[PDB]
C-alpha cells in the first residue's frame, strides 16, 4: 500500500541515522538548559513572535518528518505532565545515552545488551541518590515550609515576575494545601485551575476558594451580584442541567399568534411552564439561578421580579467544581430541585484587578476547600504566559516535595554523584557490563557539562574540580554555577531538587534511550 | 487471453481460435494454441528453404485432412 | 484505443523466479528483527502520517502492504495463518523467506522450479511425521493430560511460599481447569475465597461455587444447613413484608386505614411467599437483604435463604448450577431451578461460609483457601492465580513439542539422516528444506543478542546424541533441555507453520511471469 515514495532504513545506516537525529534533536534545547539557558525565538505562522527558554515549548512547537524525533517529541510531550521542568535535562541525558550507545555498537555490542546494561545502571544511580538523599520534612517543618516556598521563588524568578514573585509563590502554597491532603500527598491538578487575561499587573494574583464563572448574567437588567443580605446564611445556589424553557419542536416552531384562541393557549402553555419552574426555584429557597443552558425571556423576566440572578451556559466541569466548593449537588431538572442540594458560598460579587473595567463574576468561600482557582494577571501576554507556566511548575515542584521527604540538590551534583558511583561499580561487574556502565556514567556527566556550558564555565574543567572535590574530600552537594553564587557547594545555596523528580528523570531519559535503541527498522509512505 | 493486453491484429487470430474452443469445446484451449504456435515456427522453417506460403497451406491443408482422419 | 501496458513488457523464466525471491528476501529482512519475545520493534509511519511502533507481525504486515505480487502472497499467507491459527505469522514468513533464499541457487544452477516444489513437499511430509514423532502425549511416563499439568502448576509456584505444599495445591489448580468446560477456559470462571483458620495444606477445593456469609437477619442457624436436593433460584425484588422496588410512599391520617393497608400488604407477602414454597424453590439467594418474615417462613419450611449475595457471586452460582435469575416468585419456573450433589455451610473460620460441592456440569468453580493469617492466604492466593494460569495455558495444547529452537533442530537433523537414503536429485532440496528449518533458532538468537554461530554450532552437536528436547535457552546464553524447564510450543501451530511457509513458497516459485493491467 503505497509503495511508491516509501523511504526506509535497515542494518547498515538504521542506528547511525536515529542516533544522528536524536542528537539533532537534543542541540535544539541544549544551549536552554538550565535557568540562564538561552533563549529561542518561537514564531507562530501567523507571524507572532515569542521568546522562551522552555526545552518542553520549543519542542511542543516543533514537527518533522523524522521518525525518531517525532516519537522524541511525542515522548516529551507526555512526559511534560509528569515533570514539567525536567524535560530538557531528559532529552538531554537521552541524547547522551544515545550517543554513547553509538560507541558502544561501534565496539560491537548489541543494542539489546545497549539496554539491560543502562537500565542496572539507572537502578544503580537511583540506588545511589536514594542513599545520598535528605530529608527535610523530618527534620523541621518551618524548614520544610521554606523550602517549599524558596523553591517556589526559584521557580518564579526566571521570569518577568521576579520582581513580585513572593505573592505567586505564596498563592501556589496556599492552593495545594487547600487541595492536597496528606494521606496521598498528591496534588490534584484537576481542582487547580488556571485562568488569567491580558492586562493588569503581577501583583493582582488571587487564590479564589470556587469556580469564577466570569457570566453577564444574561438580562441586561438582572443584577450582577449576589450579596450575602447582611449576614443570612451565605449565598443559596441551584445548581441545574435543565434549560429554564418549556419544550419546543426542533423542526418547525415558528409559534406565532394568529388569533386569540392560539394566543391564549400557547401563553397557558408556557406561563404554566415558566411558574412551575419559577414555583420551584422559589420553594428549593436558592438565591442564585445556576444552569447548564440559556434562559429565556419569559424566565429572566420571573427571575428579575422574584430577585433571583441568573448564571448561564455553566459546563460539567464547572458544575462539579460549584459542587465541591459550595458541598452541593447537581439537580438534573427543575422539578427535582430542593433545598436539600442547593449549594452555600459566602458570595457571588464582582471582583476588579488593577485597571481592568471587566468586573469579572467570582464565587467566594473564604475557607479551606477542596477546589481553588489560581488567577494570573499581568501587563502583557508574555507575562500571564510565563506567570502561568511558573506557577505550574511550582505546583509540580510542591507536589514532588510533599510527597517524597527524601530530596536532592541541583547544579549537577547529583548528576556528578551519580557518574561518581557509576564509574567505581563498572570496574567489579565483568563483561558488556563494564561497557554499559562506562558509558552511562559518561551520559550521566554531559548534564553538568552542559550547565557549565550555558553559564560561560568550561565544561572539563568544571566537571573535573567537581568531580575531585566530591571523591578526595567527600560526597556533598557541589555544582555549577547556575546562578550567581559566591561559591560551590548548593548545599549551603538552598538549591533542592525532589528526590521523586531526578528518579522520574532518570527512568524516563532510560525509558525514552530503549525506545529510540529498540527501534531497528523504520519505514515511511509518501505524502498526497 | 482475456485480459492479457493483445494489440497486434495476427495474435488475435489465435486469441479468436481459443474463444471458438471455448464456446464449442469443453477443454484444448492450451492445445490449439501451443498448436498454432508450434505450425507457426515450422512455417519458418519451411519459408527459410525457399517454399512459398501457398504450397505451404496447401501441405498443411492436406496434412490437417490425413490427420483428422487418421484420428 | 485502449492499451493496458502502456507499451512496457517483462521477461519470463526463472528471472522473474528470481525476482520473486528477492522480493521474498526484501520481506523476511523487513520482519527479521521481530521474530521472538526479545525481537526489535518496526515503526511505520502510514499515508495519514500515524505513526504506529509495534512488533507483532500481522501488524506490520498490515501497515506495509507490500505491493511486490511475490510479497502480496506472502503477506496473504500469514494473513491466512493469523486467521486461521493466530500464532507464527512472523515464523512462516521466516520461513517462507528462507526457502526462497535456498531455492535462488537451485534456479541459478538450472534446477527446475518443480523439483524443487516436490522436494520441499516431501521435506514437510517427513518434518510432520517427525514432529508428531516428537509430540509429548504419555501416560505411563509419570506424565500426562493431568499429571503435567501438576508439574506446571508445581513449577509455577517455584520459590513461593507453597512451593513446599505444592503438592496438594497442584492438585487443586489442576481440577479448577478440569472441572469446567474443558474445550472453553477462562479465568475469571475459577474463583477463590479467603477464610482465615487452619493450615494452608487444608484447604479445600469445591466443584461449584462459594461465597462468605451475606445473611445477618433474623432466623440464622434456624434453617436447614445441608440438602441432598437443592433447588437454587435467584428471586429479584421480594422477600421482603413491605415492597421494596416500585413503591411508593404513602401517608394516612387515620390508624385504622393504615392498618388495614399494611395488613393487605402483608397478606400479599404471605400468598407470595407461599408461592415460593410451591415453586419448590429450596435454597433462595438475592443481591438484596431478606426480610425477617421471609426467613422465618423458609425455616418453618425448611427452606434455606441468603440475600446481599455479591453479582459476581450469585452470577457464578447460577452458571454452576444452571439456573437462572427470576424476578418474582409467581413467574419461577422448574427450567430455572439448579441442583447439585450437595449444598452445605462451612463452619471453618468461625464463620459459615456457602458452598456447592459435587457438581461436574458446573461451568465454574471457587477455591477455599485457609491460614493463620490473611497475609499468608493473600500469598496463597497469587501462587494459585499464578499456577491456575499456567495450567490454563498448557491444557489448551496438550500436545506440546520441545521450544526454544528444540523442534526444529530435531527435525533439520531427521531431515539431513533421511536425505543419506533419498539418492537422487531430491537430495540435495531435503537439504535445503533442513537448512531453512534452522533459520529460525539463528534468528532467535541474532535477536537476543547471543552469539548465533557459537549457539548453534553447539547444539547441533549436542542434538547428535541424548535427548531430543535440547534447545536454546533465553534466560541465560546456553543450550540444554527445554522440555525439562516447562518451556514448548504446541505441535499444531508448528505443523501448521511449517505447511504455510510450505505453501507460500510453492505457489510464488510456480509463477514464471507477472501481467500487470493500467487501471
Amino acid at each position: 500500500k503505497d509503495q511508491g515514495n516509501k523511504k526506509r532504513q535497515h542494518g547498515l545506516e538504521a542506528k547511525k541515522s536515529h542516533i544522528l537525529a536524536a542528537r539533532s534533536v537534543a542541540s535544539i534545547i541544549k544551549t536552554s538548559l538550565g535557568p540562564r539557558g538561552l533563549d529561542k525565538i518561537l514564531i507562530s505562522p501567523d507571524g507572532e513572535i515569542t521568546i522562551t527558554n522552555d526545552g518542553a515549548t520549543i519542542l511542543s512547537q516543533m514537527e518533522l518528518d523524522n521518525e525518531i524525533a517525532k516519537l522524541l517529541v511525542q515522548l516529551s510531550k507526555s512526559q511534560d505532565d509528569e515533570i514539567g521542568d525536567g524535560t530538557t535535562g531528559v532529552v538531554v541525558l537521552a541524547s547522551a545515552l544515545l550517543d554513547q550507545a553509538l560507541e558502544l555498537i561501534q565496539k560491537g555490542i548489541h543494542p539489546i545488551k545497549i539496554a539491560n546494561g543502562f537500565d542496572e545502571a539507572a537502578k544503580l544511580a537511583i540506588s545511589k541518590l536514594e542513599e545520598t538523599c535528605d530529608d527535610i520534612s523530618a527534620s523541621n517543618d518551618e524548614l520544610f515550609r521554606d523550602f517549599l516556598l524558596r523553591a517556589a521563588k526559584t521557580s518564579l524568578g526566571s521570569k518577568i515576575v521576579s520582581k513580585d514573585h513572593d505573592r505567586f509563590a505564596e498563592m501556589a502554597v496556599e492552593a495545594v494545601i487547600n487541595v492536597m491532603d496528606k494521606d496521598r500527598k498528591d496534588v490534584d491538578f484537576d481542582l487547580i485551575k488556571m485562568q488569567g487575561r491580558v492586562g493588569g499587573s503581577i501583583s493582582d494574583s488571587k487564590l479564589i476558594n470556587g469556580v469564577i464563572l466570569d457570566k453577564d448574567f444574561s438580562h441586561p437588567q438582572m443584577p450582577k451580584c449576589v450579596l450575602p443580605k447582611e449576614g443570612s446564611d451565605g449565598v443559596k445556589l441551584a445548581i441545574l442541567t435543565c434549560p429554564f424553557e418549556p419544550p419546543k419542536p426542533k423542526t418547525k416552531h415558528k409559534l406565532d399568534i394568529s388569533s386569540v384562541e392560539e394566543y391564549q393557549k400557547l401563553q397557558t402553555y408556557e406561563q404554566d411552564k415558566f411558574k412551575e419552574m419559577i414555583d420551584d426555584v422559589k420553594k428549593a429557597g436558592a438565591d442564585v439561578v445556576i444552569c447548564q443552558w440559556g434562559f429565556d425571556d419569559e424566565a429572566n423576566h420571573l427571575l428579575l421580579q422574584n430577585d433571583l440572578p441568573a448564571v448561564r451556559w455553566v459546563g460539567g466541569q464547572e458544575l462539579e467544581h460549584i459542587a465541591i466548593s459550595t458541598n452541593g449537588r447537581i439537580v438534573p431538572r427543575f422539578q427535582d430541585l430542593s433545598k436539600d442540594k442547593l449549594g452555600t458560598c459566602s458570595r457571588i460579587y464582582e471582583q476588579e484587578f488593577g485597571t481592568t473595567k471587566d468586573r469579572m463574576l467570582i464565587i467566594e468561600q473564604s475557607k479551606e476547600t477542596k477546589t481553588v482557582t489560581c488567577f494570573v494577571r499581568g501587563s502583557n501576554k508574555m507575562i500571564v504566559d510565563e506567570a502561568e507556566r511558573a506557577l505550574h511548575d511550582s505546583l509540580c515542584v510542591v507536589r514532588n516535595l510533599v510527597k517524597d521527604s527524601r530530596v536532592v540538590y541541583g547544579g549537577g551534583a547529583a548528576e556528578v554523584t551519580m557518574s561518581l558511583a557509576v564509574s567505581e561499580e563498572a570496574d567489579k561487574q565483568r563483561g558488556i557490563d563494564q561497557y554499559a556502565f562506562r558509558g552511562f556514567a559518561q551520559a550521566l556527566d554531559t548534564i553538568p557539562m552542559t550547565l557549565a556550558e550555558n553559564s560561560g564555565l568550561d565544561p572539563i574543567g568544571t566537571l573535573s574540580t567537581l568531580k575531585s572535590k566530591q571523591l578526595k574530600e567527600k560526597i556533598s552537594n557541589i555544582g555549577v554555577d547556575c546562578l550567581g553564587y559566591g561559591s560551590n557547594d548548593m548545599k549551603e545555596l538552598f538549591v533542592v531538587d525532589p528526590f521523586i523528580g531526578k528518579k522520574q528523570q532518570i527512568l524516563l531519559a532510560t525509558q525514552l534511550c530503549r525506545m529510540i535503541l529498540k527501534i531497528d527498522n523504520v519505514i515511511i509512505s509518501g505524502k498526497d | 487471453l482475456r485480459e492479457l493486453d493483445i494489440v497486434h491484429p495476427a495474435v488475435k487470430v489465435l486469441v479468436m481460435a481459443t474463444e471458438q474452443q471455448k464456446i464449442d469445446m469443453g477443454d484444448g484451449t492450451n492445445l490449439v494454441m501451443i498448436l498454432a504456435g508450434e505450425l507457426l515456427n515450422v512455417s519458418e522453417k519451411l519459408i527459410s528453404m525457399g517454399l512459398s506460403a501457398v504450397e505451404i497451406i496447401q501441405g498443411y491443408n492436406m496434412a490437417r485432412k490425413f490427420t483428422l482422419k487418421e484420428l | 484505443i485502449v492499451v493496458l501496458k502502456e507499451g512496457t513488457d517483462a521477461s519470463q523464466g526463472k528471472g522473474q523466479i528470481i525476482s520473486n525471491i528477492n522480493a521474498c528476501v526484501a520481506v523476511q529482512e523487513a520482519l527479521k528483527p521481530t521474530l521472538g519475545p526479545l525481537g526489535s520493534d518496526i515503526l511505520i509511519v502510514t499515508s495519514n502520517q500515524k505513526t504506529t511502533i509495534s512488533n507483532d507481525g500481522a501488524t506490520i504486515l498490515k501497515l506495509l502492504d507490500v505491493v511486490h505480487p511475490a510479497a502480496k502472497t506472502l503477506v496473504d499467507i500469514s494473513r491466512a495463518q493469523d486467521a486461521e491459527v493466530g500464532d507464527g505469522t512472523t515464523s512462516v514468513t521466516i520461513l517462507a523467506g528462507e526457502l526462497m533464499k535456498e531455492a535462488k541457487p537451485f534456479l541459478e544452477e538450472g534446477i527446475s522450479s518443480h523439483l524443487i516444489m516436490k522436494g520441499y513437499r516431501k521435506a514437510v511430509s517427513l518434518a510432520v511425521e517427525k514432529i508428531n514423532e516428537l509430540a509429548v502425549d504419555i501416560t505411563s511416563e509419570k506424565s500426562s493430560g493431568r499429571e503435567l499439568l501438576e508439574r506446571c502448576a508445581r513449577t509455577a509456584m517455584s520459590s513461593k511460599l507453597i512451593h513446599n505444599n505444592a503438592d496438594f495445591f497442584v492438585k487443586m489448580c489442576v481440577d479448577a481447569v478440569l472441572s469446567l468446560d474443558r474445550n472453553d477456559l477462562d479465568d475469571k470462571l475459577i474463583g477463590i475465597k479467603k477464610i482465615p483458620g487452619g493450615a494452608m495444606e487444608e484447604s479445600l477445593f469445591i466443584n461449584g461455587v462459594a461465597f462468605k456469609k451475606t445473611f445477618s437477619y433474623a432466623g440464622f442457624e434456624q434453617q436447614p444447613k445441608k440438602f441432598n436436593n437443592p433447588k437454587i433460584l435467584s428471586l429479584n425484588v421480594e422477600l421482603e413484608l413491605k415492597a421494596e422496588k416500585d413503591n411508593a410512599e404513602v401517608r394516612v391520617e387515620h390508624v385504622e386505614d393504615y392498618q388495614a393497608i399494611v395488613d393487605a400488604e402483608w397478606q400479599l407477602i404471605f400468598e407470595k411467599l407461599r408461592q415460593v414454597e410451591e415453586t419448590g424453590a429450596n435454597i433462595v439467594l438475592s443481591k438484596l437483604p431478606i426480610g425477617d418474615l421471609a426467613t422465618q417462613f423458609f425455616a418453618d419450611r425448611n427452606i434455606f435463604c441468603a440475600g446481599r449475595v455479591s453479582a459476581d457471586d450469585m452470577n457464578r452460582v447460577i452458571q454452576a448450577v444452571g439456573g437462572s435469575i427470576q424476578s418474582t416468585t409467581s413467574d419461577i419456573k422448574p427450567e430455572h431451578l439448579g441442583t447439585c450433589a450437595l449444598f452445605e455451610e462451612m463452619q471453618i473460620g468461625s464463620e459459615r461460609y456457602n458452598l456447592f460441592q459435587g457438581c461436574p456440569q458446573a461451568k465454574t468453580c471457587t477455591l477455599l483457601l485457609r491460614g493463620g493469617a490473611e497475609q499468608v492466604i493473600a500469598e496463597v492466593e497469587r501462587s494459585l492465580h499464578d499456577a491456575i494460569m499456567i495450567v490454563k495455558r498448557a491444557l489448551q495444547n496438550k500436545l506440546i513439542v520441545a521450544g526454544g529452537g528444540a523442534t526444529e533442530m530435531e527435525v533439520s537433523k531427521c531431515l539431513r539422516d533421511y536425505s543419506k537414503t533419498i539418492a537422487g536429485k531430491q537430495q540435495m532440496i531435503i537439504n535445503a528444506f533442513a537448512k531453512a528449518l534452522e533459520v529460525i533458532p539463528r534468528q532467535l538468537c541474532e535477536n537476543a543478542g547471543f552469539d548465533a554461530i557459537e549457539i548453534l554450532n553447539k547444539l547441533r552437536l549436542a542434538h547428535s546424541k541424548g535427548e531430543k528436547w535440547y534447545g536454546v535457552v533465553f534466560e541465560t546464553e546456553n543450550i540444554g533441555d527445554n522440555f525439562a524447564k516447562f518451556v514448548w510450543e504446541p505441535a499444531l501451530v508448528k505443523i501448521n507453520a511449517l505447511n504455510s511457509a510450505t505453501e507460500a513458497t510453492n505457489l510464488i516459485l510456480s509463477v514464471d511471469e507477472t501481467i500487470t493491467n493500467k487501471g
